RNA sequence: GGAAUACUGCCAGCUGGGACUGCUGCGACGUAAGUCAAGUGCUGGCUGGUUAUAUGCCGCCCGUCUUGAAACACGGACCAAGGAGUCUAACGUCUAUGCGAGUGUUUGGGUGUAAAACCCAUACGCGUAAUGAAAGUGAAAGGUUGGGGCCUCGCAAGAGGUGCACAAUCGACCGAUCCUGAUGUCUUCGGAUGGAUUUGAGUAAGAGCAUAGCUGUUGGGACCCGAAAG
RNA sequence: AAAUAUGUAAGAUCCUUGUUACUUAAUUGAACGUGGACAUUGAAGAGCUUUUAGUGGGCCAUUUUUGGUAAGC
């Protein structure tokens, strides 16, 4: 009887692995704080250039027509999209390319990344979706609440301790900050990294703020389409 | 929604424990393979059971004379043969070449033919004690299905066109 | 076990844990209306007096206070107003205890337990006003406004709060 | 060759956690270093519009 | 929808041939001969089914050859060979190569290939009276092939 | 250049507060004693149905016939009871289960309690290779790949060897044909070699038979009834 | 033509070494086959088999029609 009773005491052990990973993280997350202050200035800091560049560019173009000379911003943005219409009267066709996406149902979201090919596969879902940027920090809201387990295991949430020791990530640290930060750089294997587990389930728009009409674009005044600012607001309003 | 998720859900599963179990000591056997397999590393153990689940189409007969090239031949020089099935006494080349045989059920030949030749006959319950782990094994095997009593039914069957 | 369905067997005590979150709550509730807590008194009506001890919201207004009485005994209510504002005793209750028992000193104790905070009262009244202090009484909701004076003050004043609460009970079985 | 593996147990049962702040502790780490670290913060801005 | 006349399918495994099609042999003429008198049968079995029962079954009396290797007439071995005509030899199991099978066995053939003296390792392959078919008996008696009550 | 804010973040969380809850690997105050999250007390007592109203299903029902049933389509006044996949053959499977390259036993005899039963001689088939009008003839090797597996390993990966189920791919053989036909005998003609072919067979494409409960199929009335009929 | 369109709509390993073949001048070549060694945005939507059933009478809308004056054709 004795004997099984001192290997308890090694569990004691495995108390401290993990431990010894969470002062790892504390560190890891201290570095990664100024990865954060990053991921916020970078597109302040784009429109600095333009700024310091032109004093002319400004009067000339609230006033009249034309425009200047001497340089111009690329952009890049990744997106999420969320299914906003649902089954009833469309084609397989356009369905098969959800399934594709990860949209099995409505107020499902998966989060795409910046490329031509991705926006010529997302037009024939098109009607079909609302879509745009959600910012750096609506997306730490969105995770928190939405997000699941992977494979292995069942659907375990991405609530705090399941993250901080679970999450399987062969290319980089898996820890809630960490991961966050390298989907939206969109760098090296954050494709693989946007390879959640796997469809954030939504709630309903409170207040319907997040529902202006189905029927609408953003052009014919809708939900439908992309849009960076929108998206914003609606995912509040899936909470 | 749906599909793929359809599709999984529409599916099955899988094996399956066999039906009926007139044999009492089969019903036990195979509780005690799912059991050996799972507090241990044994693939084979696990496999096995399955097998035995299936009823005419997984069951597999084996003849001495195709443990007796395959296995027995100084190829490996003398592992375990899991038989799923039974072994069926066909052969002779004034055989064998030793071994541990492990099955579900022999024939009679069968296992005096192998005691005679080397090893021992063992219906696996031996063989699972003293080899536990399962390594020094091959898990043979099919047929099963091969020609006779496939989709070669019906009438006078059941060519190409 | 065995064999061979299965039907039991027993248990508890557990838990669990919470403790700066224990409190918030506990002063307080009080800091959102004013006031102190129970005992409470009858300023007006008359100007010399008196005491209760609020046992009871059926739901605030209709409110339950009380005392002694086995035997013959003395009053009573379910009231929805008619006279009482507040002291400077609180307990860790607000205002839950409760009937309408009592007994062994009750009605007199308290008697000259009120004096005290009476005396305190009056020259406060005479300070403000007396007549217009009915009109406040009559309310009884209440709260919120002015939360107050002084009196001087509480440790034997809680000790029969604690008691009346207790006191209030009953067990032991009776017919009548 | 058993002894070599285990038991037992589980065990999710609830999970629904945030803002507390205790969960809050839980979730973080960083986001608690960095909770003290924010806003973004300085200065300067002016050039831009004076240019 | 039934009766069962309704469905049934169709009443007798006709209109198979005529409108329906698929299945079995269908559409016959064809041989027919042999009648019911001139007629069967040949027993024929394997050398093989002799020589697995070789060495159980067996010490068959002389001549030269070995421990194992025996002669054995072939008729006696072959359940229903009495009411048969005449009793056929064929040819060994596996092993090896294009492949032997090691017996000297050999006796009572009622007949026998030029591919089964040949690759049975070499033997005394005899014939019985019946396969010479230029046996003659004319009156007299023997060769009588073998009866039993 | 001082001049709100649109659209936007965080933490700092102040603060009012409804409705539904009740052994694991940790993160946080504390050198110390240890403790904080994850995975409630105090009083006064001790529901399903059935008669009738509000609101909604309802556009009965149930069926069926139908593309569409409330149907101004069809059937039934009401209720109790009766009232529809039966038996087995034969062919094909499924499923177990016993002996297994053969298995199988009518019926006798002996014995037998109630018929039953049992021992055995063992009445008699689809397998044990095939082709085909029939004469007649008659064989077992070999890989290539994925992947189940061992070992040699290094070990939370993995390859190279070595053995192969299985399936796909290839050749190769045994009969049938179709064509040269040796050795030759030399009236006669029996038959090695070798190839092409389509088909059928054999090896790594090797195995049942038996009864069982069940499904289908044909049948016999064949799930039941309904017609004028001959 | 050029269609412009738009749905479509099929389509996404290499080397060396030896040995064998091959169709085509006792002639020129490749390409075959082997044997051996070398070196290389998605996610269960999914392969195969036995047996089974209800048809083997449809309807409406949307788009593109074809006949019809049209039609709940």
């Amino acid at each position: 009887i004795l004997t099984p009773e001192s290997q308890l005491k090694k569990s004691k052990a495995q108390q401290k692995t993990a431990e010894q990973v969470a002062a790892e993280r504390a560190a890891r997350k201290a570095a990664n704080k100024e990865k954060r202050a990053i991921i916020l200035e970078r597109n302040a800091a784009y429109q600095k250039e333009y700024e310091t560049a032109e004093r002319n560019i400004i009067q000339a173009k609230r006033d009249a027509k034309a425009a200047g000379s001497y340089y111009v911003e690329a952009q890049h943005k990744l997106v999420f999209v969320v299914r906003i219409k649902g089954i009833n009267k469309i084609p397989p066709k356009p369905r098969k390319v959800l399934q594709l996406l990860r949209l099995t149902r409505i107020n499902s979201g998966t989060f795409v990344k910046v490329t031509k090919a991705t926006l010529e596969l997302l037009k024939l879902i098109e009607p079909y979706v609302a879509y745009g940027y959600p910012s750096y920090s609506t997306i730490r809201q969105l995770v928190y609440k939405r997000g699941f387990g992977k494979i292995n295991k069942q659907r375990v949430p991405l609530s705090d301790n399941a993250i901080i020791e679970a999450n399987l990530g062969k290319y980089g640290i898996l820890s809630i900050d960490d991961l966050i930060h390298e989907i939206i750089t969109v760098g090296p294997h954050f494709k693989q990294a946007n390879n959640f587990l796997w469809p954030f389930k939504l709630s309903n728009p409170s207040g319907g703020w997040g529902v202006p009409r189905k029927f609408k674009h953003f052009i014919q005044g809708g939900s439908f389409g992309n849009r960076e600012e929108f998206i914003n607001k609606l995912v509040k309003s899936m909470n | 929604m749906g599909i793929d998720h359809t599709s999984k859900q529409h599916k099955r599963s899988g094996h399956r424990t066999a039906p009926k179990s007139d044999n009492v000591y089969l019903k036990l056997l195979v509780k005690l393979y799912t059991f050996l397999a799972r507090r241990t590393d044994a693939p084979f153990n696990k496999v096995v059971l399955k097998a035995l689940f299936l009823s005419k189409i997984n069951r597999p007969p084996v003849s001495v004379s195709r443990i007796a090239r395959a296995l027995k031949q100084e190829g490996a020089a003398n592992k375990t043969v899991v038989v799923v099935g039974t072994v069926t006494d066909d052969a002779r080349i004034f055989e064998f070449p030793k071994t541990t045989v492990a099955a579900l059920r022999f024939t009679a030949g069968a296992r005096a033919k192998i005691v005679k030749a080397g090893g021992e006959c063992i219906t696996l319950d031996q063989l699972a004690v003293r080899a536990p782990k399962g390594q020094n094994t091959l898990i043979l095997r099919g047929p099963r299905n091969s020609r006779e009593a496939v989709r070669h039914f019906g009438m006078g069957p059941h060519k190409g066109k | 076990m065995s064999a061979q369905k299965a039907p039991k067997w027993y248990p508890s005590e557990d838990v669990a844990a919470l403790k700066k979150t224990r409190k918030a709550a506990r002063p307080q509730k009080l800091r959102a209306s004013l006031v102190p807590g129970t005992v409470l008194i009858l300023l007006a009506g008359r100007f010399r007096g008196k005491r209760v001890v609020y046992l009871k919201h059926l739901e605030d207004n209709t409110l339950l206070i009380s005392g002694p009485f086995k035997v013959n005994g003395v009053p009573l209510r379910r009231v929805n107003a008619r006279y009482v504002i507040a002291t400077s005793t609180k307990v860790s209750v607000e205002g839950v205890n409760v009937e309408k028992f009592n007994v062994e000193y009750f009605a007199k104790e308290k008697l000259t337990k009120k004096e005290k905070k009476e005396a305190n009262l009056f020259p406060e009244q005479q300070n403000k006003e007396i007549k217009a202090e009915r009109v406040e009484d009559q309310k009884v909701v209440d709260k919120a406004l002015i939360a107050e004076i002084k009196k001087t003050p509480l440790l034997k004043q809680y000790l029969s709060a604690s008691f009346s609460l207790k006191n209030g009970d009953k067990p032991h079985m009776l017919k009548f | 060759v058993l002894k070599k593996n285990p038991l037992k147990n589980k065990q999710v049962l609830l999970r629904l956690n945030p803002y507390a702040k205790v969960f809050a502790a839980e979730k973080l780490g960083s986001k608690k270093a960095e909770k003290t670290g924010t806003k973004p913060a300085a200065v300067f801005t002016e050039t831009l519009k004076h240019d | 929808m039934p009766s069962r006349f309704t469905k049934t399918r169709k009443h007798r495994g006709h209109v198979s041939a005529g409108k329906g099609r698929i299945g079995k042999h269908r559409k016959h003429p064809g041989g027919r001969g042999m009648a019911g008198g001139q007629h069967h049968h040949r027993i024929n079995m394997d050398k093989y089914h002799p020589g697995y029962f070789g060495k159980v079954g067996m010490r068959y009396f002389h001549k030269q050859q070995a421990h194992f290797w025996k002669p054995v007439l072939n008729l006696d071995k072959l359940w229903t060979l009495i009411p048969e005509d005449k009793r056929d030899q064929y040819l060994k199991s596996a092993s090896k190569e294009t492949a032997p099978v090691i017996d000297t066995l050999a006796a009572g053939y009622g007949k026998i290939l030029g591919k089964g003296r040949i690759p049975n390792v070499p033997v005394i392959v005899k014939a019985r009276f019946v396969s010479k078919l230029a046996e003659e008996k004319i009156r007299a008696a023997g060769g009588v092939v073998e009866l039993i009550a």
